[PDB]
RNA sequence: GGGAAGUCGGCUCCGUAACUUGGUACGGACAGGGGAAUCUGCGAGAUUCCCACUGUCCCUAUCUACUAUCUAGCGAAACCACAGCCAAGGGAACGGGCUUGGCAAAAUCAGCGGGGAAAGAA
RNA sequence: GUCCCUACUGAUGAACUCGUCGCAAUGGUAAUUCAGCUUAGUACGAGAGGAACCGCUGAUUCAGAUAAUUGGUUUUUGCGGUUGUCCGACCGGGCAGUGCCGCGAAGCUACCAUCUGCUGGAUAAUGGCUGAACGCCUCUAAGUCAGAAUCCAUGCCAG
RNA sequence: CGAAAGGGUCCUGUAAGCAGUAGAGUAGCCUUGUUGUUACGAUCUGCUGAGGGUAAGCCCUCCUUCGCCUAGAUUUC
């Protein structure tokens, strides 16, 4: 194997962390980087390829896609961090105010038997005048930080999931003052965040997600075999990983009703296969449709972040053309898009002669 | 919607199109669209034979087991007065007619 | 893109599933799953096994005359590309898509026409054999309805409507022990 | 059963007529089977592919034998100076305790591929 | 003719009230080779022949993932066929340590499938600038510029 | 939340039974049959892409049905 991946660990987190944003410049406008979703399945399609010098110019070519089921998250919190000799340093955090049930259930365990009490005390801050300290807790943020990044946590109530419990992470503001960064941290409190206003269509981004677990295997598949150096019997999958340079293909709006139709297939169909994904179900909220395999199970939490690098390629400066998504049953060997469809071809049965 | 836009283009397709309006019109003028108590209460009545049979059959099977296996004679197991009095009352008849004698 | 038919079956074949097969002879086969596949080398006939659309036209299970599968067929001869031709080409695929599902809808029809009598004729047979497996109501119950009638002044009637109630409104295997 | 390797592997007889018992001319027959397929309308049906040996190797198949984590209960033996983390140095191809350095944080579970075993010298 | 401690590899863990979000000391560290297009039948060449920098697109090996599709795998003992025997026969089934055969989802797999593999500084050989030693000269003595797949780091894994 | 059910989606490949003179065949009646009858009957066809299985690591549920539920034990500056 590779001494890069060594020591070879479960990861010690289920959601996976970023460990780096792209470092931060003052003239660029202000923006966010990153973030999340569940990973819903993934499907097939066929794109007409614009890549000048590649035997499949202008031909019609079939790829693998992974879709990532995106609802808005919503900002509940904001973070300054200082510069130290020792690294960065969390200097303040100050939140929202009404903070939602999920994230309350991020902070509790055992949110059935609890009294529900978190944060209480903190909104009463806002509302009992208070506020002259949550504005100092804002300008210190403003006059002594060098980074901000913003507390956002996921919509599991609308993620066709059984966990009620959200997510929370911390997106960097880039591209301006700290001030700016601030105010608009600030302004975006108690507001959902959309992923393609994070993010669009055409560009490749950074996947950060734990990768499958298979417990205790042996070397023959832990390493690929016929000290630290020597290939060894222990844990192999549930590893975290960050996945580079994977082309954002499309971004769906769930409410456009059209997902799944390109401008070369009229049919009114979504993103969601005949059936339903296996295992999730149906995406009926934004979703992203990124190239090629992800790290990660289906429905597990998945970050999305920008690329750390401008990028030096041509494959990240090419339009992609979609001409068809395929909605087949991934429950077996499905060769329909539509139940309509299916009822076309197999026309009329038993069963609906005996309903109607 | 799961067909071919190129195979179905054909140039003067105004012409075939109306003469398929047409020949509906006509489907209907004439009528090929034209959709068209004892039998259901009969038909009930087989429905329940069939489960009767069906639910004999299952007795059949509960009591048959697999392999031979000897089974002591009826008439050596005793019968209770209250289940000979249930069937023979599902059987429809007066059990409170006769029936001191056991 | 384009849509094919698998050549076993005739299912929908979408571009990415089923194996295609290239015979020395320059033909090519294009089926839609592996069962077809294995079916094909085998070399069972498409025209014997009854999920395919060859037996079901063959058996004429499907209607194959009709203007609305006449409209529809492969072009080797293009056409210049014209707007108004496309846009009045897919109205004219929805009115023949169901246009053709109505007549599909009463061929159906037509083919499962004669079910009812045979089903009757039949009960008429099963009833006429087995009348004695017919609700026949309750001793104890027939008692109480004549107490019942004798009461309130009407005993067949009594009998034919609390029989109906009955028959609106299972038995159980064995029963418990006493301890 | 399949794959692989090597090979030098694949692709005359009966009756008839003259001649010295045997030959000579004439007439007829000979010089396949099996399996898998494709094409035309079962059809003289037409066309395509594979048939080997080996003291060789591998895989699949069958049989034989040993193969086994935790819980409840029951329940040994081998072996045991005391111990057990490394690198350099410690004249006697000697280090495990010494010098001086790397370091070094309770209690455990599982795997195990390293160490805790070896000379005696013409 | 002499099953134990430890290393390594993973997994739990007491005390610091439980929890959520982080930082990063230190340790590990990763990509590799080839080809094709354009440059260009150009520079160069009597002829025969014939490059390269920028730019573009693929492939080998290595590494990390993933399962839409496509093969394989079947205790889904899911469905159907079929052998021997048995439940009196039909139906429906048992037995043959999963009888045999065909298809077979799901899961698992496969460079038999698909995806991804990223940028700063300082250097060695060497080539220079200014300029003494030494009134010439000199890349070196003071000072300084570039420069290798090298070195240290970022990206990456652990914490 | 759990158990059923319904619908969807996949897998197999057309259930049991009945009927049609379609039916290769097996036999009786009476006398010649130019169209004789009566019974049994492989196989075929129809009812029948039906019948069965379907999450156990598939999908959805407007009051689809039933049931459950603010517990009980320990520990903590
Ligand atoms: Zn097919």
């Amino acid at each position: 194997g590779s001494l890069a991946f060594l020591p070879r660990k479960r990861a010690a987190r289920h959601r996976g962390r970023v460990k780096s944003f792209p470092k931060d410049d003052p003239k660029k406008p202000v923006h966010l980087t990153a973030a999340m979703g569940y990973k819903a399945g993934m499907t097939t399609i066929v794109r007409d390829l614009d890549r000048p010098g590649a035997k499949a110019h202008k031909k019609e070519v079939v790829e693998a896609v992974t879709i990532i089921d995106c609802p808005p998250m919503v900002v509940v919190g904001l973070v300054g961090y200082i510069e130290t000799p020792r690294g960065l340093r969390s200097l303040t955090t100050v939140w929202a105010e009404h903070l939602s049930d999920e994230v309350k259930r991020r902070f509790y365990k055992n949110w059935y038997k609890s009294k529900k009490k978190a944060f209480t005390k903190y909104a009463k801050k806002y509302a009992e005048n208070n506020g002259a300290s949550i504005t100092r807790e804002l300008e210190r943020i403003k006059k002594y930080c060098t980074v901000v990044r913003v507390l956002a946590h996921t919509q599991i109530r609308k993620t066709p999931l059984k966990q009620k419990k959200a997510h929370l992470m911390e997106i960097q503001i880039n591209g301006g003052s700290v001030a700016d960064k601030v105010e608009f941290g600030r302004s975006l409190f108690e507001k959902p965040v959309t992923i393609d206003t994070i993010f669009e269509k055409d560009e490749m981004i950074d996947v950060i997600a734990v990768t499958k677990g298979h417990g205790f295997v042996g070397v023959t598949a832990r390493w690929g075999t016929k000290q630290w150096t020597v290939a060894r019997a222990g844990q192999m999958g549930y590893h975290h990983r960050t996945s580079v340079n994977h082309k954002i293909y499309r971004i769906g709006k769930g409410d456009d009703e059209a997902n799944a139709s390109t401008e070369t297939d009229l049919t009114k169909k979504k993103i969601t296969p005949m059936g339903g994904f296996v295992r999730y179900g149906e995406v009926n909220n934004d979703y992203v449709m990124i190239k090629g395999s992800v790290p990660g199970v289906k429905k597990r939490i998945m970050t999305l972040r920008k690329s750390l690098f401008t990028h030096t390629s041509r494959k990240a400066l090419e339009k992609v053309e979609l001409k068809w998504i395929d909605t087949s049953s991934e429950f077996g060997h499905g060769a329909f898009q539509t139940a309509a469809e299916k009822k076309q071809f197999m026309g009329t049965l038993k069963k609906d002669l005996q309903t109607s | 919607d799961g067909k071919n836009v190129y195979d179905y283009i054909d140039p003067d397709i105004d012409a075939k199109l109306q003469a398929l309006e047409e020949e509906e019109e006509r489907l209907e003028k004439e009528g090929f669209y034209d959709e068209d108590e004892e039998e259901e209460e009969i038909l009930q009545k087989a429905e329940y034979i069939r489960e009767q049979h069906a639910l004999i059959r299952n007795e059949a099977k509960m009591r048959k087991s697999l392999k031979n296996r000897a089974i002591i004679p009826r008439k050596a197991v005793k019968k209770p007065l209250s289940q000979l009095e249930d069937h023979l009352d599902q059987l429809g008849v007066d059990t409170e007619a006769i029936g001191l004698r056991a | 893109m384009r849509i094919e038919n698998c050549f076993f079956c005739g299912r929908p074949a979408w571009p990415s599933k089923g194996i295609t097969f290239m015979r020395n002879d320059g033909k090519a086969f294009r089926f839609c799953r592996s069962k077809c596949h294995k079916n094909f080398k085998m070399k069972r006939n498409p025209r014997k096994l009854k999920w395919t659309k060859a037996y079901r036209k063959n058996a004429g299970k499907e209607m194959v005359v009709d203007s609305t599968l006449q409209f529809a067929a492969r072009r080797n001869v293009p056409v210049r590309y014209n707007r108004e031709l496309w846009q009045k080409t897919l109205k004219a695929m929805e009115r023949i898509s169901e246009i053709r599902a109505r007549r599909e809808r009463v061929f159906y029809k037509k083919r499962m026409a004669g079910k009812r009598a045979r089903e009757v004729a039949a009960a008429r047979k099963l009833v006429a054999e087995n009348e004695h497996l017919l609700p026949r109501l309750r001793g104890s119950e027939k008692r109480r309805l004549a107490e019942l009638a004798a009461e309130r002044g009407d005993v067949e009637e009594l009998e034919r409507e609390e029989l109906a109630k009955l028959a609106s409104k299972s038995k159980a295997f064995g029963g418990e022990v006493r301890r």
